[PDB]
DNA sequence: GGGGTTTTGGGG
DNA sequence: GGGTTTTGGGG
DNA sequence: GGGGTTTTGGGG
């Protein structure tokens, strides 16, 4: 049986195992710091200490562990952490609960939200309300009298959250400071942009309050809930003296990016208030080289929660994987490396709907017909490349250059629209985010511009 | 522009791979604390790490113009290099992690003496040069260059996939490798038709210098 | 047996 | 503990 | 002392 106490109610005189819940506000990623040592702070919140009176209070937990994997991962603040044998003293006038996992301490993470990180991503449902996402040890046993104090607590962080910033301006720095810091910082930004750079590393293209946008690579593996539109705290970074084309924003091993739960006021107010930017980006279109990423195309809204499809998958996999079998409509990502036919005049031919036949612009019904050569990060280093259809006979892709289809060698304007935009998506670090529709063997462009 | 070698590096790939178009005024000795020195040897500017590739002169010269200091103990205590190159090397990245997409910028040594004079210097955690956002970026552009004129010159003929195979595909069906197409004169499956001549230059690996100092 | 702990020799 | 490993593209 | 385990009483 355990007993379990609140936060400022814990013993700071018995120096004896207490066990707790509390919510989880802030967390590094389990780090190591020698050869047998790997350790994880968190600050904790609960009914009896969450602020101070105004920016937020609270009590640190430090969880130590002789395997990365005792550690928690703390994706999202907001979530619930169940902790067991801690031992409570006060470092720097602060309750600090220190917990060796390595010996005899467990803990065990609660989702605040309907699913937890993980599941949200995988879409899988929560076995119950009750069931610990993550814990320590092999096994993990909750009460029935435990039943209340989670439910409750969960409610109670819902209400602190969407009441209260809970992460406060006195624990993040303002973009446009960064570079006035001696050290490191935190800050509080939204996803605008999410570029894959290769296959092991993700580069976020942040935004936060001050207007001010910044890029820092985010490896896959380690950070797999970054999503574009999204807001999240990025516990310790430090501004890139080195960094001269871009601003760019340094992460460290114990570094970590954190999401909010859906009731977060704070994220709430700035996925809405922060708009997307592209000013770092139009400086680029007048360089003749760009450091900075630049995605020149954009979605039909219906399409915008569709996930995407790598290159590999579509060209070698979707005629043998049965995930992909069963689609003919994808989403993906890619550079263009050549357009055909070369000459931008011949991109519009004359169609006769009757015999499925075009024919140079000296004749026919006026529609696209270029092929675009692309590559992707999945296929980065092999010797192909890969055929992707702009042919709008039928509709698909009608307004992708935002000009409709003409006779090229007549009409100057529409000839001189196209060509400066197969400058642009020819040339290095241009991208194009686009939706195809697989028909007799080959990828169409759709819903796309 | 702050850090040495990621101007030096930069320049180095910015310049096809020819260490003789690069800046001149960038030729001066390298004066860099030491990271590491076993397993790796890993030197620093400030504010990147790179490994050093000695020369078997090198370190026979640096043997003997200092004798009993060994090398691969210089870790914390810094290093100057009075001469050096810089080489264009393939590589498979998913072992050498002084590398990115294959390509490394390798600092090739042949001379350099040991400064232990309580040398100093107050330096942020010192960073993976390939694995900076810029210079892999910078590598990237490098390929993507490359790339280009390859798909450029052996792709030829407008070979457009005919309408009709798009346009009346209600019965039809086809295999999506009909896309695939070829970007150069290869071998294998790895693009490798680049222009930059691939220096050589012999070097010893990090081991042989711990087995000639501790067997 | 062996960890981490202190129980510092001995439960279940 | 607001830190720094190597597993040297989770650590 | 108490886990997990097997050592089933007894080390460092």
């Amino acid at each position: 049986k355990y007993e379990y106490v609140e936060l400022a109610k814990a013993s700071l005189t018995s120096a004896q195992p207490q066990h707790f819940y509390a919510v989880v506000i802030d967390a590094t990623f389990p780090y190591k710091t020698n050869q047998e040592r790997y350790i994880c702070s968190l600050k904790i919140v609960d009914p009896t200490l969450y602020l101070k009176q105004d920016a937020s209070d609270y009590a640190t937990l430090v969880l130590y562990a002789k395997r990365f994997e005792d550690l928690p991962i703390i994706h999202r603040a907001g979530d619930i952490i169940r902790v067991h044998r801690a031992t409570l003293r006060l470092y720097n006038g602060q309750r600090q609960f220190n917990a060796n996992v390595f010996y005899s301490s467990s803990w065990a993470l609660f989702s605040t939200d309907k699913r937890s990180v993980t599941q949200e991503i995988n879409n899988q449902d929560a076995v119950s309300d009750t069931t610990p996402f993550s814990f320590s040890s092999k096994h993990a046993t909750i009460e029935k009298n435990e039943i209340s104090i989670l439910q409750n607590l969960r409610k109670w962080a819902n209400q602190y959250f969407s009441s209260y910033s809970v992460i406060s301006s006195d624990m993040y720095t303002a973009l446009n400071k960064a570079q006035a810091q001696k050290g490191d910082f935190d800050v509080v930004a939204k996803i605008l942009q999410v570029h894959e750079l290769d296959e092991y590393t993700n580069e976020l293209k942040l935004k936060d309050a001050s207007g001010q946008v910044f890029y820092t690579l985010s490896l896959k593996l380690k950070f797999p809930h970054v999503r574009t539109g999204e807001v999240v705290r990025i516990r310790s970074a430090t501004y890139d003296e080195t960094s001269t084309q871009k601003k760019v924003l340094i992460l460290s091993h114990y570094s970590n990016i954190i999401t909010f739960i859906q009731s977060s006021k704070l994220a709430k107010e700035l996925r809405a208030k922060i708009q997307d930017d592209h000013s770092v980006e139009v400086a680029s279109l007048k360089k003749n080289v760009s450091l900075n990423a630049v995605v020149l195309t954009e979605v039909d809204k219906k399409h915008a929660a569709l996930p995407s499809t790598s290159l590999q998958d579509l060209f070698h996999h979707a005629d043998s994987d049965k995930e992909l079998q069963a689609q003919d409509t994808f989403r993906t990502q890619f550079y263009v490396t050549k357009i055909e036919p070369s000459d931008v005049k011949e991109w519009v031919k004359g169609y006769d709907r009757k015999t499925k036949k075009s024919s140079s612009l000296k004749k026919g019904d006026n529609i696209f017909q270029v092929q675009f050569l692309v590559k992707d990060a999945s296929t980065q280093l092999n010797n192909n490349t890969y055929r992707v259809l702009l042919y709008t006979q039928d509709g698909l892709g009608a307004n992708f250059f935002n000009v409709k289809a003409d006779n090229l060698h007549k009409n100057a304007d529409a000839r001189k629209k196209l060509e400066d935009s197969a400058e642009l998506l020819t040339k290095f670090n241009s991208y194009v985010d686009a939706v195809v529709e697989r028909r007799n063997g080959f990828y169409l462009i759709k819903d796309t511009k | 522009q702050q850090s040495a070698f990621k101007q030096l590096y930069t320049e180095l790939f910015n310049n096809e791979g020819d260490f003789s178009k690069v800046s001149s005024n960038l030729k001066k000795p390298l004066k860099c604390y030491v990271k590491e020195s076993y397993p790796h040897f890993l030197v620093t500017d400030g504010y990147f790490f790179v490994a050093p590739y000695f020369t078997k002169e090198a370190v026979n010269e640096f043997h003997a113009k200092f004798p009993n200091v060994n090398i691969v103990d210089l870790t914390d205590k810094v290093i100057v290099i009075n001469n050096w190159s810089l080489e264009l090397r393939r590589v498979n990245s998913a072992e050498v992690f002084t590398s990115y997409a294959n390509l490394e910028a390798r600092l090739i040594v042949h001379s350099f003496k040991p400064n232990l004079q309580e040398r100093l210097n107050p330096t942020r955690y010192p960073v993976n040069l390939f694995r900076d956002d810029e210079f892999k970026t910078t590598i990237q552009h490098f390929r993507h260059t490359a790339l280009q004129a390859a798909i450029n010159k052996t792709v030829k003929g407008d070979n457009l996939v005919d309408i009709s195979k798009v346009a009346d595909a209600a019965g039809k069906k086809g295999k999506v490798d009909a896309g695939i197409v070829k970007a150069s004169a290869s071998k294998g499956d790895e693009f490798s038709d680049f222009s930059f001549k691939e220096g050589n230059t012999a070097t010893l690996k990090i081991a042989d210098i711990f087995v000639q100092e501790k067997g």
